[PDB]
């Protein structure tokens, strides 16, 4: 199996994305 | 045969990181 | 998940009831063992939810005492290219401890450099999940002569482990994590040292550790010939010997008095007891070393030394302040990690 | 027992020893690997030099070693060396890992192709290409068409994919799946309208891929003289229904200005009929 | 075949050409690395024989780099890891010479790897592996004294190649001491310290490491500190300092 392939990886670009927007979330509302 | 299912453990180990650092932010 | 778990189990349950009630001796037991072994062999992938270590466990022990299943390292050399690496890490890791013990005991600690190697490869463990990687990891240290090393690697195996099992993997730590004092050369307070281990167990290491701390060569022979047993016992031989060298090196330390001049004379009377008269040879290579200094005359038959009254008034105590804030302050950190 | 004699042999100059140690290196790799591990060194500069005949054999060797110690990358350099040392279908472990791995060094080049002219870049490794081809062969076997456009699209090379076309009506189901895949994966556009591209000369050999279909390329393209050229043969063959097809689709879609070039064209040659 | 006659030709220049025939003996037979610690009987047996020979006449002519190759490949006939049951009376020598080769080439970690190796308590009782086990204490110590001797089983053999190398080290160890111990000596009380009997060569040491000489023999140190740089020499403490107040505060560095 190998068809699976590209479907897994719309998954993961999608997480990086949102995940480094929350450290800058973390930052903003200190202030 | 290997190449999707190390595909699939990447996810798997990033989305426990992500909720953790969320549930701090929501806080 | 929920299908898998009873028929394992079932396994496993037929593995505990054989010893001794299917067998006698532990060497036929071993034949139901290994049919049964198939079903490991069996799913590759299908599964990661798995303990297998068992079946080659009971069979593994038994080659430990100084018997004859050697047998073994063929299939656990086996297992570790099943797993990927990259597929089924914290089973692979468990796997890598029960060869890396086997190799510890009988020859060549050289194989376990290549292991640690391995060791530190991309994981989905830790090898910190069981301590007793620690205490094989500490012995291989022990021989290459870092005694701090493996002094730290101990002594975190001491940590978070011990309060059920304490009785037998407390005693084994133990042993070794004395020795390394000797083999350090500082060897801390006699009152610590009654509480570890077993009491009676306690007792040929402290008879041990006083001959040394008294820095006196006799008493270390007449010990050490009754204790030939404990060395032969745990796989550690090299030991026996290694040890003879740190008395002479502990006596000089111990004679260190204060003045301008002492006399070589009165160095050489007390250094009798030591050495027959190879007392300056010794003396000089002691020097020469760096842990104490000196000046010898044999022309004047005096030793001239440097004073001291200067501590605190340079560096020394700034290492110091350095490496105990670290201390404290990685906790501080992980306080609030949580 | 103890790999060192057998290694010093190979050290040692007498070709006919080191090709006697060779033999009983090849089987002790699995046991010994760990111990082999340091000796890896001068195994190579055997491998490197042509007054030893027997470099083929050694490059595998060695090759297996790096993959117990986990340098993949390393192990296949070597391994294109060996050349006919290297079989497909042996239905193993380390020969999945590989041909795998490959496919990927091809991505790795495919980016920097892209900027520079496509379809192979000025420097290529012959012997790597030629894994792929064989990669290919193994997969035609099973007669898989969702395998088979998968790699195509995925290795980046237009020329698999052509070949991968077969038949008649399984094509309508095969080619709406690689369109929305095209679209979805690629928000890279040189190489993402490539494929449509070809993809039309795919088209004009069947009587259909959908009469619809062939519409929608144009309207991405924007080309306003494909559609002329299309619609023209129709008004020969006197095929009103394909002819209406035509135009309400584009209407649509497509702008004022798409439309005034494709009715300049239409409106000389006459009504549509 | 060829061990037998080349036994007699030794009781030496001719047998080390016959060691090049004699390997190519070897070549035929397939039980070259095949050992087990048993006794199959002239397979392993065979086997054994033309390597120990090839072995005892490498010492003779005096070829170290054949040594250690002829050693490595003997060493699996006596053990596996453990277990010792197809023994030879040159199995002592032959551990014994290579314990003391060790010594000389200086590595402790390999006098070391050989007692995990080899346990128990017959390796240290046995007289012939005394000797190297002996001399390795002496060694530790700096007792130069315990280690001049010429009795033993060992020096009767290649023990002689070694005894040079072995010197040199303590010669060294003895030039430095005497340079911080003594800032002045006496000229005859050097020659004889440094055991050896000619004044001569004990002059040519001397004026190689260069120095002054008279009736007497000069020498002279002393050192300096908190004036040339150290932690507690502000200088390099601030940029120490920087990293300590980074980590603190978060940076982190």
């Amino acid at each position: 199996l190998y068809s699976r392939y590209k479907k897994l990886q719309q998954e993961l670009e999608f997480l990086e994305v949102q995940e480094e927007y929350i450290k800058d979330e973390q930052k903003n509302l200190k202030k | 045969l290997s190449k999707i299912e190390e595909l699939q453990l990447i996810v798997n180990d990033k989305s426990q990181n992500l909720r953790r650092l969320q549930a701090q932010r929501n806080e | 998940s929920t299908p898998l778990l009873p028929e394992v189990e079932a396994y496993l349950q037929l593995l505990v009831v054989i010893f001794m009630m299917n067998s006698k001796r532990y060497k036929e037991a071993q034949k139901i063992s290994d049919d049964l072994m198939q079903k490991i062999s069996t799913q590759n992938r299908r599964a990661l939810d798995l303990v297998a270590a068992k079946c080659y466990y009971y069979h593994a022990r038994v080659y430990e005492f100084l018997d004859k299943l050697d047998v073994v390292r063929s299939f656990l050399h086996a297992r570790l290219r099943t797993a990927t690496l990259r597929h089924d890490a914290d089973g692979q890791a468990t796997l890598l401890n029960l060869l890396l013990r086997n190799y510890l005991h009988y020859s060549l600690y050289d194989q376990a450099e290549k292991l640690v190697s391995k060791s530190v490869f991309p994981e989905q463990a830790n090898n910190n999940e069981w301590a007793r990687y620690l205490y094989y990891t500490g012995r291989i240290k022990a021989i290459q002569l870092e005694y701090s090393e493996a002094r730290r690697t101990m002594t975190n195996a001491l940590r978070k482990a011990p309060q059920h099992t304490a009785v037998g993997f407390k005693q084994t730590v133990h042993k070794l994590l004395i020795v390394v004092e000797l083999l350090l050369g500082e060897i801390p307070d006699r009152l610590q040292f009654r509480q570890p281990s077993l009491k009676r167990s306690l007792m040929p290491y402290f008879l041990l550790t006083q001959a040394v701390r008294t820095g006196n060569l006799a008493k270390f022979n007449q010990v050490l010939d009754q204790f030939g047993e404990k060395f032969q016992a745990d796989g550690t031989y090299t030991l026996i010997i290694r040890l003879r060298h740190n008395v002479i090196k502990t006596g000089v330390r111990m004679i260190s008095l204060s003045y301008s001049r002492i006399s070589l004379a009165d160095i050489a009377q007390k250094l009798q007891l030591d050495s027959p008269e190879d007392a300056e040879f010794i003396v000089a290579k002691a020097i020469r070393d760096g842990v104490i200094e000196a000046s010898i005359n044999h022309e004047k038959g005096y030793v001239q030394s440097k004073e001291m009254i200067d501590i605190y008034s340079t560096r020394e105590p700034q290492l110091a302040f350095h490496q105990r804030i670290s201390f404290c302050l990685d906790i501080h950190n992980m306080s609030v990690k949580a | 027992t103890s790999a060192a004699g057998i290694i010093s042999l190979l050290d040692e100059d007498e070709p006919q020893l080191k090709e006697f140690a060779l033999h009983k290196l090849n089987a002790v790799v699995n046991d010994f690997w760990a111990e082999i591990s340091e000796s890896v060194d001068k195994i190579e500069v055997l491998y490197e030099d042509e007054g030893f005949r027997s470099r083929q054999f050694a490059a595998l060797v060695a090759s297996k070693v790096f993959y117990h110690l986990g340098a993949f990358e390393e192990s296949l350099n070597y391994a294109l060396g060996a050349g006919d040392l290297f079989n497909v279908n042996d239905n193993s472990e380390y020969v999945e890992t590989i041909i795998a791995k490959c496919i990927d060094h091809y991505t790795k080049q495919c980016v920097e192709n892209a900027d520079l002219p496509e379809g192979e870049k000025k420097p290529i490794d012959q012997r790597l290409e030629g894994i792929v081809n064989k990669m290919f062969q193994r997969c035609l076997d099973d007669h898989k068409y969702k395998q088979a456009i998968g790699i195509a699209l995925e290795t980046r090379r237009l020329d698999v994919f052509e070949k991968t076309i077969l038949e008649s009506n399984d094509v309508p189901g095969m080619l709406a799946y690689s369109l929305k895949l095209c679209m979805s994966l690629m928000q890279n556009k040189q190489f993402r309208n490539k494929v449509l591209r070809v993809l039309v000369k795919i088209y004009m050999n069947l009587e259909k891929p959908d009469f619809i279909n062939v519409c929608q390329c144009l309207i991405f393209l924007d080309d306003p003289q494909a559609v002329s050229d299309i619609l023209e043969k129709l008004v020969k063959e006197d095929n009103l229904l394909m002819a209406y097809q035509i135009c309400f689709d584009l209407y649509e879609s497509a702008s004022q200005q798409f439309l005034s070039s494709v009715i300049q064209n239409l409106r000389t040659v006459g009504t549509p009929i | 075949a060829a061990s037998r006659k080349m036994a007699a030709a030794a009781v030496l220049s001719k047998c080390g050409e016959e060691l090049g025939r004699l390997k190519l003996v070897l070549l035929e037979l397939n039980f070259l690395p095949t050992t087990g610690t048993k006794l199959t009987k002239q397979q392993l047996i065979l086997a054994r024989d033309i390597l120990e020979i090839g072995a005892q006449w490498s010492i003779l002519r005096k070829d170290i780099p054949s040594f250690e190759r002829y050693m490595a490949q003997l060493k699996c006939y006596y053990f596996d890891y453990k277990e010792q049951l197809p023994e030879s009376a040159y199995m002592h020598q032959l551990l014994g010479l290579n314990l003391l080769f060790l010594l000389s080439q200086n590595r402790v970690a390999e006098f070391h790897t050989e007692l995990e190796r080899l346990p128990a308590k017959d390796i240290q009782t046995n007289v012939y592996i005394k000797h190297p086990v002996s001399l390795e204490q002496y060694l530790m110590e700096g007792s130069y004294n315990k280690v001049f001797l010429a009795k033993g089983n060992i020096p009767a053999e290649s023990y002689t190649f070694f005894i040079d190398i072995l010197l040199d080290t303590i010669r060294d160890e003895i030039a430095g001491c005497i340079e911080k111990a003594y800032e002045k000596i006496l000229f005859t009380e050097a020659t004889r310290i440094l055991f050896f009997n000619t004044p001569k060569k004990m002059t040519d040491y001397a004026k190689k490491r260069g120095w002054v000489l008279g009736p007497n023999n000069y020498y002279s140190f002393a050192s300096q500190q908190q004036k040339p740089e150290d932690t507690t020499i502000p200088s390099t403490e601030l940029a120490k300092q920087v990293i300590e107040y980074a980590r603190q505060l978060e940076m982190i560095v």
